[PDB]
């Protein structure tokens, strides 16, 4: 076990293990859902709960 | 599968391409019931139009 920068002294250390994303994360292929609307707006349960 | 279809409400245009499409390829039988269609019966001379 070790100090733990922060939970220990103050020696600002200058080198860490930063974990990062391997490559851009927001590249195209934006989700897209198809929508079907009820076809009667008069036979729409609504009841229960 | 003998698949029975009663609402035929939601069911994406896409889910349908596939079932009708697979009735074919896999001998599936879909049984559709909220349709209402008259039914002419022309003789082998004016065969379909």
């Amino acid at each position: 076990q070790v100090g733990i920068p922060k939970l220990e002294v103050d020696h600002i250390s200058f080198s860490n293990v930063v974990s990062m994303m391997t490559a851009n994360i927001r590249t195209g292929d934006d989700m897209a859902v198809e929508r079907v609307n009820p076809d009667d707006v008069r036979a729409i349960n609504i009841r229960n709960a | 599968v003998h698949m029975t279809i009663n609402e035929r409400a939601g069911m994406s245009k896409l889910v349908a391409d596939n079932i009708i499409a697979s009735v074919i390829k896999s001998n599936w039988v879909v049984d559709i019931l909220d349709i209402e269609y008259t039914a002419e019966v022309m003789t082998p001379s004016e065969g379909y139009t």
